[PDB]
């Protein structure tokens, strides 16, 4: 094996910066989906097929 | 780690140094590795080293 980090390469590799992001769901994407949960209900979702 | 810097008008940096020192090494005794190095620190440059 050979392996090698950004710690080596670090001191002058800009940081790098992680976001989280929260959309709410459209009120048509929310009849959507709850639609297709019920359906998926009368088709028992397949969970344990 | 015995290099020959014909052929590689390019610069290297240190780190590339010791992985074609440990690279070497694996072509002499007729060795093969696994270069798993951090992707961008130019392995294509270890390569063509
Ligand atoms: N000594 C160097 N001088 C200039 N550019 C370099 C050097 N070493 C690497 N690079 C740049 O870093 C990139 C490394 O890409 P490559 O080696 O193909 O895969 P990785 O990104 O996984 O190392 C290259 O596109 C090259 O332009
Ligand atoms: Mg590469």
């Amino acid at each position: 094996l050979l392996r090698r980090l950004k710690a080596d390469v670090e001191k002058q590799m800009p940081a790098k910066y992680e976001h989280i992001v929260y959309c709410k769901l459209s009120k048509r994407q929310r009849f959507l989906y709850d639609d297709f949960m019920s359906r998926a209900q009368t088709k028992a979702t397949l969970a344990s097929g | 780690d015995v290099p020959v810097p014909s052929l590689l008008r390019g610069n290297l940096r240190t780190y590339q140094k010791q992985g074609l020192n440990w690279l070497a090494s694996l072509y002499n005794n007729h060795t093969n590795g696994i270069l798993a190095d951090e992707m961008g620190l130019g392995k294509t440059i270890q390569t063509i080293s």
